[PDB]
Formats: structure tokens, C-alpha cells, sequence
């Protein structure tokens, strides 16, 4: 009988991969052919994005169920590890089955297969529940101390077959880290896959000048740079926030899920923004899309912190309470990105023809603002203390 | 066109965040 | 000043992704055209495998350097998180630059770029070291307790610009979990990407019979099933082993690196083994390849445990020492896979024409043997106690 | 052909693992 930490970490890694699987078709999409084949390509792109969002939400629901199930189960043994492996294996099929269902809604086979997958997940979780309750010493201390465990043995089974409830903070952190890491390095995978200069390619087009062939692919490298920087800074904000949380609630979990779902779209936004169009109006539209995606990504982290503030008296560390030693700094740190993204958006309307340059300048502004945030907060508070 | 409308939706989102923060402050 | 656990976890996830990036070209390869275009395709395949191995080893070396660097550095702050993000971003380029160098060895540009990447990693790690030693309270308790810290401030810098030394057990676990999770779900990504029946595809070839179109792709699903099962059970063995380790040494780290590098090849082995050939001799060869890959993967886990046994008196938990309560069970658990793989290999020579069926039967035998391992160990020991 | 030779290399690997285990046992 051993601690279950590592098996839950492995399960969280698997769940991150499975949830974010369906992003690959979106980034691997036929991005931009000239002469505006959009009138027919945009239906495909929108279908792919919708499938991505739906699959991510479904897998997140499955992950939440898993987190609760192994919250009631405290310890692990050789049998529970294998049962959890079976549960993970059956979970891994949800994206493909959902995509098949949406692809062929009229044929009942897809819906039947999705139902089969859900039933399998439920059955395996029920087996885990039964195994745990058949051996009392595996349950969490609270459950096996209680005398009503008999009712819980059926209650949890009924669940597996509200906003104030706790989630596992550790598993929220693990899943969020997995998703952030997958997204940040998303479009370096394809660069490695297909962007190394072919010897014949350089020989014919670039007459053997490898430097010319390399520079021909600058835009995708720049897009990767921007995407990684933005996603890393969003993760930094998330990490700073969650270093100060005592307990995580279901509302915070839902807001985190929304934040991650919207974070997932940044690689596409940057790929498109560096996929230069024929005329600059499309470029302004691309910048607007990037700004709105970033705002949507970060506003939900800010919303999560504000929601936790409603019960700070129990939910947060004292250092972040109202009037705390770092409350102002935390608010500024979480509000930075939404402000910059919103201003970059508004610039497209107010100072349109300079907005692309303003977006580029904002990309450089935000990281430095994060780096000096404590110093700038101190300076601003010192200035405003006597006003 | 829509850009200003979607910007207004963004403004509404930040406004609900602000109202949540102010409610928390008032509760203290 | 806050704990650095989560930032190291995120760094380990990023490093797993970066190290395993170059496997994608191997699995996305032009697997098997009939009439044996191997005479020219095998050079490409071997080049890709060599690049994968070299890049994995390089990234593992970088990860080990990072683990030591943040072993000397104990705590983290807002600045160290951003510096670590910069270090990770610069690390992410190693695979592409190495591939470019190997692709164009005559052109000095690739070698220069690789040197630039290495120098950048070193410079950023030196900056982290300087920042840490400029603020004493961030170092680990041992270093800031010592009075020779002045020498260490230059010593670690000299390192960043032996078998008995300790590694971070937590980071070994995290990196291994990342690699195992990436590999296990490796060839479901492509199934989702390109294996959903196209409406026109089923309409023309299969006359609208979606079931026929689905069954046309059975082999890849079966390959995914086998790959996930094998990799999950290997991870289970790794997890059971490392639940009983007090300290991890550099020799154990090297053996773990070899184990992971050989684990990475299983998806290709299974994809090929289900990529049925024209005649069964090639099938026997494919089974041999799969068996040898599995043996190479697991024998190094067994070797790691045996190496740790040499200093069990300090390295392992008492329960696994010689004569311990679980020593025999641990040995059997780690030796299972090598034995089955070796027997499956030998069958190809001794009982060749039944060897494919024996491989299939072994795939079912191993998981059940793991499930009942404690009971079977008890039974065998009871029988042999009086012989 | 090679199959038996590579199998012998595998046997050598397991043999070095076994010798390591026996050395550890003897050290006790």
C-alpha cells in the first residue's frame, strides 16, 4: 500500500495529451490560399474548431470525474494502478469517437460507439470504487474513519455511473501544466517535421544558398517565438496565482477549464498572424483575432482569482487577502494581460494603421512589465499614497 | 460592424469581473 | 520567495515534449510500399531513427544539467521563473538545429547554429546561477549554511558553462512519466488526425457502408491497442520500482535514459508489426524486431534496480533490501518483461511457424501475470520452501 | 545469420545484469 501521487500525475499527463489531441488538425490546416477560397474553406475550419472545443470540454469532464474518484480513494496498490491504466486507455478513445459521431450524425454507429465508450469509462470507475471499498485501508482517512461509509459505497457509485465543493489543487496544477506545455511547444513540432531545408529544394530554388532557403521560412519561426512567449507568460500568471491558493473550488475549476480552452487557440492565432495576406486589411483582422483570443485566455484567470476572493477568508493564503502584503501585486499581475490585449484591440479602431506595430510593441512590453512588476507597483503606490 | 460589438462584450466580461471584485471587497 | 516544485514540473513536461519531438517523423514515415522499395527507403528510415536517438540523448543531457542547476538552487521567485522560461525556450531549438546540422554537414551554418544554441543555454544558466548567488536566501539550505559558498558560486558556473552523485528523484519520476505518456498515446494522434472515414471515401469505395470503411482500418487500431498496453505496463514496472527508492544516482539516471530511449521505439515496432507484409517471413522478422525492442526497453529497468542494489544499504527502502519483505516480488516484477520478450524471440528460431501466435499470446499473458504477481510469487515460494 | 548473434548479445546483457545482482548479494 503506497502513495497514489505519481499515478495521478501520470494520469494527468495522459489526460492533457488526450484533451489537446484535436488541436493538431486545426494547426495542420490548409491555412491560407490566395484568391480567397475562404467561402468554402471556412466551413471546414469552423467545423474543426468546434470539434476541438467540444472534445476538450468532454475530456475535461472525464478528468474531473477521475480527480473526484481518486480524491475519495486515498492510497493505491498494484491492482488499482492497472485498473487506472484501463480507465485511461478507455478514456483515450473519446476524441476519435466524438469526431466520428459528428462526421456521420445520421448513421447510428457513431452515437452507439460514443455511448459504448462512456459506458466503459463508467464501468471501470465502478470497478475501482468497488475494489477500494472492499479493502477499507485504501480509502482516504476521513471516509474510513466515518461510520456511514456504507452509504458512501453506493453514493460514489451513483456519481460515477455544487460550486463550493473542493477540487484537488495538485491535480488542477498538473493538468494545467500539461495543457500549457503542450500548447506552448505546439507549432515547433511541425517546424521540425517538415521545415528542414531539403537539399534539392535549396539546390533548385535557392541555387544551393542554404541561408536563402532558411530565411524563406522566417514567418513560421517568428510565429513560434510569439506563441511560446505568450503561452509561457500566461502559465507564469497561472503559477503565481496558484502559489497562493489553499483550496480550489468547482467554480475555480470551471473558470480554469474555460481559460485553458481559450489558451489552446493561440498557436493558430499566431500562425495566421504571420501568414501574411495580400492586403493589410486582413492583417488588421488577424491582429484583432489574436488580441481577442489573448483577452479571452487571461480574463478567465482574473475571474478565477476574483471568484476565489469571495471566500478568501478560507480559500486563499493570508498574504493575498484584502489588505494583504501582496494583494495589489497579485491583482496587477493577473490584470496585466487583459489590459494590454484590450488596448491592442481598441487601437485597431482608434489608431488602425499603426495597430500592427502596436501589437508587435505590446508583445515586447508585456514581458518587461511582468519582470519589473514589483518595482512598478511599489513606485505607483508610493506616488498615489499622498494623492 | 461587429468589432465594436464584440469589444462591448469584452467590456461586459471585464465589468462582471470588476463587480465580483467589488462584491468581495464589500463583504470583506 | 516560494517553493520551486511546480516550475520544475512544468520544465520537465516541456523537456519530455522536446526530447520526444523527433519521434514523429519516424512514425509518420512512409512505412511499407509493396515490391520492396526498401533498398532505397531504408537509408531514409535509418537516418531518421539515428537523428531521433541523438536528439533524445542531447535533450536528456540538457535536462540533467537543468536538474542539477535547480538542485543547487532551492527556492524560486518571479525573476527565476522568467529566467527558467527563457532557458526552456532556448532549449526547445536543439532538435531542429541538430537535424539541420546533420542534414547539411558541409555547410558551416548548421554547426554554427548548434553552437549558438548551446552557448545560449549556457549563458542563461549562468545568469540564473548569478541571480541565485546574489540573493543568499534562494539557495538550498546546505549551500547557504556553508561558509565555502564563495567557491561554489564559481564551481557551479564552471559546471554549467561521478556515478555515485545524487539526482533528484522527483524530477527523474516527472521526466520519465512525461516520456511514457507521450509515447503511449503516440499513434492515436495520427489516427485522430487522418483516420476518420471521409464521407466520399465511404460513399465510393464502400458504397456508403460506414462499417466496412471502419473495418478497413482495423490494423492501425490494433497496433495502437498493443502499443498502449505495452507502454503502460512498462510504466507500471517503472512506478513500482521507484516507489521503493530513497535516492537516485547518476548511474541509475543513465540506465533510465537508455530505457526511455529504447521505449520510444515501441510505437514504430507495433505499427510495422500490424503493417502486414506480402509473405509471412517478413512478419516473423517484424515480430523479432518487436521482441528485441521490448527486451531492450525493460532490461535496462532491471539493470537500474540491480545497480541500486549494490548500495541498497543507503539507496533503497528497507523493504526491498536483500531478504526484505518485497525483494523477491520486486525482482520478479522487473524481470517479467525481459523473460517473456526473450522467450518470444527464441520461439522464432525454435518454433518459428507458431511464433506470431506466440507473440499475440504473450501480449495477453504479461498483463495477467502482472495482475496476479503477488499470488503467483507466494505460490511458487510456498512450493519451493521445502525443496 | 545474425538472429542468433543478436540473441547472444541479449544473453550477454542479461548475464551482466545477473552478475551485478550476484555481486550485490555477495556484498550483502
Amino acid at each position: 500500500i503506497q502513495c497514489s501521487q505519481r499515478m495521478l500525475s501520470f494520469s494527468d499527463a495522459l489526460l492533457s495529451i488526450i484533451a489537446t489531441v484535436m488541436i493538431l488538425p486545426v494547426t495542420h490546416t490548409e491555412i491560407s490560399p490566395e484568391q480567397q477560397f475562404d467561402r468554402s474553406v471556412q466551413r471546414l475550419l469552423a467545423t474543426r474548431i468546434a470539434v476541438y472545443l467540444m472534445t476538450f470540454l468532454i475530456v475535461t469532464v472525464a478528468w474531473a470525474a477521475h480527480t473526484r474518484l481518486f480524491q475519495v480513494v486515498g492510497k493505491t496498490d498494484d491492482t488499482l494502478a492497472l485498473l487506472n491504466l484501463a480507465c485511461m486507455m478507455t478514456i483515450t478513445f473519446l476524441p476519435y469517437t466524438f469526431s466520428l459521431m459528428v462526421t456521420f450524425p445520421d448513421v447510428p454507429l457513431g452515437i452507439f460507439l460514443f455511448c459504448v465508450c462512456v459506458i466503459a469509462i463508467g464501468v471501470v470507475q465502478a470497478l475501482i470504487v468497488g475494489y477500494a471499498f472492499h479493502f477499507p485501508h485504501l480509502l482516504s482517512p476521513q471516509i474510513q474513519r466515518s461510520a456511514h461509509r456504507a452509504l458512501y459505497r453506493r453514493h460514489v457509485l451513483g456519481i460515477v455511473l455544487d460550486l463550493h465543493e473542493p477540487l484537488s489543487k495538485e491535480r488542477v496544477e498538473a493538468f494545467s501544466d500539461g495543457v500549457y506545455a503542450i500548447v506552448a511547444t505546439l507549432l515547433i513540432l511541425d517546424i521540425c517535421e517538415d521545415n528542414v531545408p531539403d537539399p534539392k529544394d535549396v539546390k533548385e530554388r535557392f541555387s544551393g544558398s542554404l541561408v536563402a532557403a532558411l530565411s524563406a521560412t522566417g514567418p513560421r519561426f517568428l510565429a513560434y517565438f510569439g506563441s511560446f512567449a505568450t503561452v509561457g507568460l500566461l502559465w507564469f500568471a497561472h503559477h503565481s496565482l496558484f502559489l497562493h491558493v489553499r483550496k480550489a473550488t468547482r467554480a475555480m475549476g470551471l473558470l480554469n477549464t474555460l481559460s485553458l480552452a481559450f489558451v489552446g487557440g493561440l498557436p493558430l492565432a499566431y500562425q495566421q498572424t504571420s501568414a501574411f495576406a495580400r492586403q493589410p486589411r486582413d492583417e488588421l483582422e488577424r491582429v484583432r483575432v489574436s488580441c481577442t483570443i489573448i483577452f479571452l485566455a487571461s480574463i478567465f484567470q482574473l475571474a478565477m482569482w476574483t471568484t476565489a476572493l469571495l471566500h478568501q477568508a478560507e480559500t486563499l493564503q493570508p498574504s493575498v487577502w484584502f489588505g494583504g502584503r501582496e494583494h495589489v501585486l497579485m491583482f496587477a499581475k493577473l490584470a496585466l494581460y487583459p489590459c494590454a490585449s484590450l488596448l491592442a484591440f481598441a487601437s485597431t479602431c482608434l489608431l488602425s494603421r499603426f495597430s500592427v506595430g502596436i501589437f508587435h510593441l505590446m508583445q515586447i512590453a508585456v514581458p518587461c512589465a511582468f519582470l519589473l512588476l514589483r518595482l512598478l507597483v511599489g513606485l505607483a503606490l508610493a506616488t498615489l499614497r499622498v494623492l | 460592424l461587429i468589432p465594436i460589438a464584440v469589444g462591448g462584450a469584452l467590456a461586459g466580461l471585464v465589468l462582471i469581473v470588476l463587480i465580483a471584485y467589488l462584491v468581495g471587497r464589500k463583504r470583506s
